[PDB]
């Protein structure tokens, strides 16, 4: 039967891929990086505490002016914050309080959010009316919306629980490209600086490098033992760092098609909710269910430091494009800005 | 006198205005009762919604005696529960709707499975979840008007071969209720309210009010040290 | 048939993914390390900035 | 987006009037507002600022104790109660919307104005000239001076440029020296520091030609420049 | 004559309360699930008990060792004032706690509302401390009617009138409130139509904690005002030997309250083991 023939051939292809990856394992990062000086100790201090949410904070995204924050909570409120003074810019009531994602457009004109409504709501912050209106509702998913990022002001990228990612044209509300091929729930996206390639992590113990222009998967990365919750890109676009429930962070190379670095510690048994990089790529940050955020040295796989100002599970993190602060959310309704 | 410029004083006034409005919205939301509505497909969730005068999550607001309930019907979602249920940690109650006829009728595409067995597996998966250890469960068993005939024709041994009782409403119902409750391994800390209803029972709302009132009293009594 | 519809796309995607001109891990790691070093002096989380530049401490 | 002022006309000295600003097309209660006095022979003068809520109300030194602002958010309206009017108070009055936050657009919309003919430290800014001839198609540079530096330690400047077309209410042209208002084509710009600022204009169109005014938002009370008229 | 140095061992009581009453503050400040109205009132209670034990108790201990006490004329007024102020604070906080429980069961949509509960607890705590200070103030200077050679109150009118505000009013309030609570709980259970595995708990436990709070409060403090109020309006002679006994009996309550309000709450039992690094 061709049913087994095809799957047997697929197994042969998986073996060929494994062998092609092993053929390139002529070295490891943990051998080269032993000769470079250590990152040292990173003692970070709380600089700002942002209060005003009354419920769990699920998502954050920094703008590209490095000053504004978007903070979404399940209290049906999405807040645009001025990070330099703790002043609040904008309070936005939502049509559905069950929000899990948020985004600030790179230009600041538009804000995305959504969650357990299968609709991604896009709000327009700069109107002649002066109020904050719903500019577009993006419907079409059959599952929950897990992460939303902007590609440009006219193009939005979504991830959903129906085992797919999508590229929406914000002016029409219709899908133009749909990225299928996942078997588990898709939890979080990261967008390359080059706008041309995006990475999708899923609750299948897998991550994919998707070409956004053609609508096809370019590279399937494996290695995780459990569901992946968070992904980010290396500043150069050639590597991404992922985090999962297995208390491990992993760095993957988009050019070698291999797992490249494993970040783990004997004292870490809690799942990971969010991962981000500093501008220089030397520091890998991750928020853990153990009520803190750890800062890892990407090169040596040591623990450079900890941030322990939260009383509950740490949710999404954000790092400004300038490197001039790390913003940490939590389920205790406070945001903290660490520099 | 405060080192701040005019526009920043104005923005701070805006911030305080927004903070007051958010606090008012919080005060209103905290006087609302949140209920998580779960159950198997074709369990009659629409029948409870209609009787109580109540894609994605279906949120409905229903008020009784000036107290407000927000019922969240999630049965239309298709995703792994362990990832999205964390947003429901702070509810006061979970309503679980089950059809009794499920004992001798198939819901799943697998004819071997008894949809009452899958419903009680779901009930165990919820009741003993690490997010609902102090969140009470209100269980509604529907379609008793249709159930007497199944009892006359189909003893429960199809679903529970170790039923030794007679083919009557009361004994079979007691056995089923007990089998559902016995999946709760936290008997000392979490209560289960069970009500038998039918198409003509409008008392469902009064029952929900009574059970929610008991939930709030139990939680307040355990907080103040009388429990 | 009903099952082939997925095997065909799994096999086609694997055919797409096998034929990549991969490079050596040592090279990618060297380039990644070089990038981290070249911009190492630009990272305020790695090279602390005096208070005179940090907008979060000037109060 | 409409602002309708009313309640003007001829008043005898010593009397009082109630002017009314009717707001439509925006979230009035979310905005602060200004009333601005314009004397046909003198130009723009700031009168008063009402907060979006019940916050501090600022008045010009020349009207404090005589004029009051009443605000009715549920109706999106403003009222000016003018007591003890003097012949110096004869003027056109403008209702102006504003909002103050990071990236906000203060002073970005002015009403049509209502005329109130009446019978019979601080910081000063100056205009380089009250009038200058211009040639269509060529660029123009309009400079503006202040008695105090407009650059605050926070890095922002508070110099506003306004354009008043004949027969029309003035429009907001530039925010904080370099930020263009929505709807303005990429022909206008400005720069400067301290007490010397310049408005740079590319090739002139007939739709541009009017009187340009400086406004300083550093501190209340607010002031205006003399105003430079372009003659085509 | 030679000092009664055997009395100095009463430091034991001083240690018992500091064990009972210093760890409670700590447990409230360390945990997350302990952030509700009655635990802050219990914190105020433990603090008042600490001030009794450490600012008042040593001076009555020294007195039991001796007859005359002379350190200063003003100092004994500070000692007496702190005694009265802090014991009044303890009783009035017990009243406030019973009020909060009545709120919890009689008005069970307001409890655990953080937007008003902060204000309700601030109000009750401020009222308690201010009323205690106000009642104690008259003793600050020149109302003790005591000479420089003794430290015993000789002003029967101030005390017989203060005994109504610090004891009998909060006594009636606590008694009536706990009676209403028992009525509510018993009427509800006698209508719950449940089987067994929970009514067992809330019947014996809710009843007995209600009985204990009245019991040990009343047993500990009631003797004092009974002997005091009866002695004065009635031409009867009360020997000094028992007054010492019921004053210390009243102080026993300070050690008891922090455990009967702590060690019956599963939240506090767990908090204690982590605090002690068991
Ligand atoms: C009641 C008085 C008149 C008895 C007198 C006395 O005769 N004593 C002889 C031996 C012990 C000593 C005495 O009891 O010890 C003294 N202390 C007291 O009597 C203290 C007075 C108290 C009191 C007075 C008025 C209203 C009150 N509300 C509340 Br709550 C209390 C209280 C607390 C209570 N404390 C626990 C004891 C010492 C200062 C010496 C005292 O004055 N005592």
């Amino acid at each position: 039967s061709e049913l087994d023939q095809l799957r047997q051939e697929a197994e042969q292809l998986k073996n060929q891929i494994r062998d092609a990856r092993k053929a390139c394992a002529d070295a490891t990062l943990s051998q080269i990086t032993n000769n470079i000086d250590p990152v040292g100790r990173i003692q970070m201090r709380t600089r700002r505490t942002l209060r005003g949410h009354l419920a769990k904070i699920y998502a954050m995204h920094w703008g590209t002016d490095s000053r504004l924050l978007v903070s979404a909570s399940q209290d049906g409120k999405l807040i645009i914050w001025d990070s330099y003074t703790t002043n609040k810019v904008h309070a936005i009531p939502l049509r559905s309080s069950w929000v899990m994602t948020c985004a600030y457009a790179p230009s600041g004109n538009y804000v995305a959010c959504g969650g357990l409504d299968n609709i991604c709501s896009i709000y327009n912050l700069k109107t002649r009316e002066g109020n904050v209106r719903v500019s577009r509702e993006l419907a079409g998913h059959t599952g929950y919306l897990s992460c939303c990022r902007f590609l440009d002001d006219n193009q939005i990228v979504t991830s959903s629980g129906d085992t797919t990612c999508a590229l929406w044209d914000i002016e029409t509300g219709q899908q133009t490209t749909t990225f299928t091929g996942h078997t588990g729930d898709v939890m979080s996206l990261s967008l390359a600086p080059d706008t041309r390639l995006f990475v999708s992590g899923a609750c299948d113990a897998s991550a994919k490098l998707w070409d956004v222009r053609e609508g096809m998967c370019r590279q399937t990365f494996t290695g995780h033992e459990s569901d992946i919750n968070a992904i980010c890109f290396f500043p150069n676009g050639n590597a991404f760092a992922t985090g999962s429930d297995d208390a491990t962070c992993r760095l993957f190379d988009l050019r070698a098609d291999q797992e490249l670095m494993t970040y783990s510690h004997d004292n870490i048994i809690c799942g990971i909710t969010s991962v981000s990089f500093s501008k220089s790529g030397r520091l890998l940050l991750a928020g853990y269910d153990d009520f803190n955020c750890n800062v890892w040295d990407a090169l040596k796989a040591d623990r450079a430091g900890v941030l322990a100002g939260h009383d509950n599970r740490v949710s999404c993190l954000g790092v400004t494009d300038d490197g001039m602060a790390v913003a940490t959310g939590s389920w205790d309704s406070f945001l903290k800005i660490w520099n | 006198g405060c080192t701040l410029s005019a526009e920043d004083k104005a923005a701070v006034e805006r911030s305080k205005m927004i903070d007051r409005n958010l606090r008012e919205d919080g005060e209103k939301a905290a006087r609302e009762v949140k209920l998580l509505l779960l159950g198997a497909g074709e369990s009659g969730k629409n029948t409870i919604v209609k009787q109580m005068k109540i894609t994605g999550i279906v949120e409905t607001h229903f008020t009784f005696k000036d107290l407000h309930f927000k019922m969240f019907d999630v049965g239309a979602q298709r995703s792994e529960r362990k990832k999205w249920i964390h947003c429901f940690e702070g509810v006061t109650a979970i309503i679980f709707c089950v059809a009794l006829s499920d004992y001798d009728l198939v819901l799943a595409e697998d004819e071997e499975m008894n949809r009452m067995h899958a419903s009680m597996k779901l009930f165990d998966s919820i009741c003993n979840n690490k997010w609902f250890t102090d969140t009470s469960i209100i269980l509604f068993l529907n379609k008793k008007d249709l159930f007497e005939e199944k009892i006359k024709k189909s003893p429960l041994t199809i679903c529970y071969p170790e039923y030794a009782g007679s083919n009557t409403y009361e004994e079979a119902a007691a056995y089923i209720q007990c089998q559902f409750e016995d999946l709760n391994k936290r008997k000392d800390t979490k209560e289960i309210y069970t009500h038998f209803t039918c198409a003509t029972d409008t008392k469902n709302v009064q029952f929900v009010f009574d059970a929610v009132t008991d939930v709030i009293i139990k939680n307040n009594l355990k907080d103040c040290g009388l429990f | 048939t009903a099952s082939i519809a997925q095997a065909r796309k799994l096999v086609e995607q694997l055919k797409m993914e096998a034929n990549i001109d991969r490079i050596k891990v040592s090279k990618a790691a060297a380039d990644l390390m070089a990038y981290c070093e070249a911009h190492a002096k630009e990272d305020p989380l790695l090279t602390p900035v005096p208070a005179s530049e940090n907008p979060f401490r000037e109060k | 987006v409409q602002l309708v002022e009313s309640g003007g006309g001829l008043v005898q000295p010593g009397g009082s009037r109630k002017l009314s600003c009717s707001a439509s097309g925006f979230a009035f209660s979310s905005f602060g507002m200004h009333w601005v006095r314009q004397a046909p022979e003198k130009g723009l003068e700031w009168v008063a600022y009402i907060s979006s809520g019940s916050g501090t109300i600022y008045y010009a030194d020349t009207v404090k104790g005589r004029f009051t602002i009443s605000r009715d958010d549920p109706k999106n309206t403003l009222f000016l109660q003018m007591t003890s009017l003097r012949s110096e108070d004869t003027a056109m009055y403008y209702c102006v919307r504003s909002i103050y936050y990071y990236g906000s657009s203060p002073f970005d919309f002015w009403g049509q104005g209502t005329t109130l003919t009446v019978s019979s430290s601080d910081i000063v800014m100056t205009q380089a000239t009250s009038s200058v001839p211009v040639t269509p198609g060529e660029s123009v540079s309009i400079s503006c001076r202040s008695s105090k530096s407009l650059l605050h330690s926070n890095g922002n400047t508070y110099l506003y440029w306004f354009l008043q077309r004949p027969g029309q209410s003035p429009q907001l042209l530039i925010y904080r020296m370099s930020n263009l208002a929505s709807g303005v084509p990429d022909r206008f710009s400005g720069s400067g520091s301290g007490t010397a600022f310049t408005l740079t204009i590319s090739r002139l169109e007939a739709e541009d030609v009017g009187v340009y005014y400086c406004m300083q938002h550093l501190e209340y009370p607010l002031t205006f420049g003399a105003g430079t008229k372009l003659e085509l | 004559p030679h000092y009664n140095y055997y009395a100095t061992l009463l430091t034991l009581l001083i240690a018992v309360i500091v064990f009972g009453n210093v760890l409670v503050c700590m447990a409230v400040s360390r945990e997350k699930a302990l952030q509700t109205t009655t635990n802050y009132l219990i914190v105020s209670l433990a603090v008042a008990d600490l001030l009794v034990a450490t600012l008042v108790m040593p001076w009555v201990v020294y007195l039991e060792v001796v007859g005359e006490w002379k350190f200063s004329r003003i100092h004994c007024d500070i000692f007496v004032t702190l005694d009265v102020m802090m014991c009044t604070a303890s009783i009035l906080n017990l009243c406030a706690i019973s009020i909060d429980r009545y709120t919890a069961v009689a008005m069970p949509m307001l409890y655990n509302t953080r937007y008003s509960s902060k204000r309700r607890v601030t109000v009750m705590i401020s009222i308690v401390w201010v009323l205690s200070f106000t009642i104690s103030c008259p003793l600050l200077f020149g109302l003790n009617n005591a000479d420089q050679n003794e430290c015993i109150i000789a002003n029967p009118a101030f005390v017989v009138y203060s005994s109504i505000v610090s004891f009998y009013v909060p006594f009636i309030v606590i008694l009536l409130v706990y009676i209403k609570i028992y009525i509510v709980l018993r009427r509800r259970r006698k209508l719950v139509n449940t089987n067994r595995k929970l009514s067992q708990q809330k019947e014996k436990k809710a009843t007995q904690l209600l009985a204990i709070y009245l019991g040990l409060f009343i047993i500990c403090w009631l003797p004092f005002f009974i002997t005091h109020i009866l002695n004065i309006h009635c031409d009867c002679n009360i020997p000094p030997v028992l007054y010492s006994a019921f004053t210390w009996l009243g102080y026993v309550n300070s050690a008891i309250n922090p455990i009967i309000y702590t060690t019956f709450n599963i939240e506090f039992r767990k908090a204690f083991l982590k605090i002690l690094h068991c």
